């Protein structure tokens, strides 16, 4: 397991097991020369061998995308089952943890009503929104799968883990990733919970909105689709 | 001139070299089935990532796939490439009778070090040309964008703000092969 990918990679590459498929960080770049690189680190994504493939062509597929926020994909080895991906986020101060949005919101669920905040609940939504208009579906959109990354005193929304991602234009399929990242920020029983997805889904709002009359249409029929998610989602 | 090696593969070493004011391209190209190495177009190179991650493809293409011609040199302009066909990547890719630079890409597969001044020797005998640093900087000036973004079929709606941005997508491109 460790010792398959080790033996892989070889010991000229230090791994370190960060979840377990299994995923890790390494300080090795997969190809550039060393010191020619300019990241301290970078994640291996291992799946014994179709999610490896699936995540590679999507990454690949949003990047392009104006806007949109997801890991550089630098390597893939479709054959043994490896992706190499950019590290996104660090450590929040004051041992907080990693800067994924469940622990930012945990950080902050105290005193959330700040601008710091909102505006990055908002820069979440957005980056759903501008997902969703292209026709793409996350999968698992979880509030562990939205990754901040620091910029100055602002943070900067991604998304990360594409395993489960589709090429969609179905609006049931948009309303459940709203669904499940509702029900994720739902989960934790904050007080401040509501506030935070209403937050969220006005920034998914205003990238439909931008889009002129086609956006409007657009974004009532996606959200009287996500209203019926909620429905079906409740025992009845 | 520079010599590496990719992590995973320590006992494959690929040097690297870059010529501008290139004279002869027409007379190299004549003589390729003579001579090995890849002659490289530089306007379809754009960094070090770009060319690295190709090389990186190419290694594990034939340790755990199949190579599809004849040496580690030729399959590296194939992966350089966004197609699967081999006579359009070494077109697109390889030197053209009117190139006026070029890279020369020569992969060292014996363990044993790499011979460089011998090396050196050997590209000028070949190459009417004068030699620069390979680094992004001199990588820089020569690859066109305009060929790039028609080649790995790029839309215009994407638009990079820098050379980084590009290098991305021409990576994408690559390992996704
Ligand atoms: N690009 C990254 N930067 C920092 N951490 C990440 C990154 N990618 C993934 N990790 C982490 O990887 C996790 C699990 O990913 P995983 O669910 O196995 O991928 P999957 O195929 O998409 N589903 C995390 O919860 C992470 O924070």
């Amino acid at each position: 397991f460790i010792d398959k990918v080790s033996s892989y990679l070889t010991p000229d590459v230090d791994i370190a097991p960060i979840s377990q498929a299994i995923v890790f960080t390494t300080t090795t770049h997969p190809y550039l020369p060393r010191a020619k690189d300019s990241h301290q680190k970078y994640i291996i994504k291992y799946r014994p061998p179709h999610r490896t493939l699936n995540e590679s062509r999507l990454l690949a597929k949003l990047y392009l995308i104006p806007g949109l926020c997801v890991p550089q994909l630098i390597a893939c080895d479709p054959y043994n089952g490896f992706i190499w991906l950019e590290f996104l986020g660090e450590d929040l101060p004051g041992g907080h943890g990693f800067s994924n949005l469940k622990n930012f919101l945990w950080m902050h669920d105290q005193d959330p009503y700040s601008d710091l905040v909102a505006t990055t609940l908002r820069k979440v939504g957005r980056q759903i929104g501008l997902l969703h208009w292209n026709d793409y579906c996350h999968g698992d959109l979880t509030s562990s799968n939205i990754v901040l990354v620091r910029d100055g005193a602002r943070w900067t929304p991604h998304l990360i883990d594409f395993g489960l991602g589709s090429v969609s234009n179905l609006v049931e399929d948009k309303g459940v990733d709203l669904y499940v990242l509702e029900r994720a920020i739902l989960s934790t029983h904050s007080k401040h919970a509501e506030k935070y997805n209403a937050w969220i889904m006005e920034g998914f709002e205003e990238v439909y909105r931008e889009q002129g009359a086609k956006g409007a249409k657009k974004l009532k029929e996606v959200t009287k689709r996500f209203e019926e998610v909620r429905l079906r989602g409740r025992k009845r | 001139m520079v010599v590496s090696i990719i992590p995973q593969f320590p006992d494959i070493k690929v040097s690297l070299a870059l010529f501008e004011q290139v004279k002869n391209a027409k007379e190299i190209r004549s003589k390729m089935s003579e001579l090995s190495f890849a002659f490289i177009d530089p306007r379809l190179v754009c960094s070090g990532e770009q060319m690295y991650s190709a090389i990186y493809k190419t290694l594990i293409e034939v340790k755990y796939n199949k190579m599809r011609t004849r040496n580690l040199n030729s399959e590296c302009v194939l992966c350089l490439s966004p197609t699967s066909n081999i006579s359009d990547a070494f077109l697109k890719f390889g030197i053209k009778d009117d190139s006026s630079q070029l890279i020369c890409l020569k992969f060292h597969t014996n363990t044993d070090d790499v011979d460089k001044e011998q090396l050196r020797t050997i590209m000028t005998s070949i190459v009417k040309g004068q030699e620069i640093e390979f680094n992004d900087d001199n990588l820089s000036r020569f690859y066109d964008e305009a060929l790039i973004r028609k080649i790995y079929k790029l839309s215009d709606d994407f638009k990079p703000q820098d050379v980084n941005g590009l290098s991305r997508a021409l990576v994408d491109a690559i390992q996704l092969r």
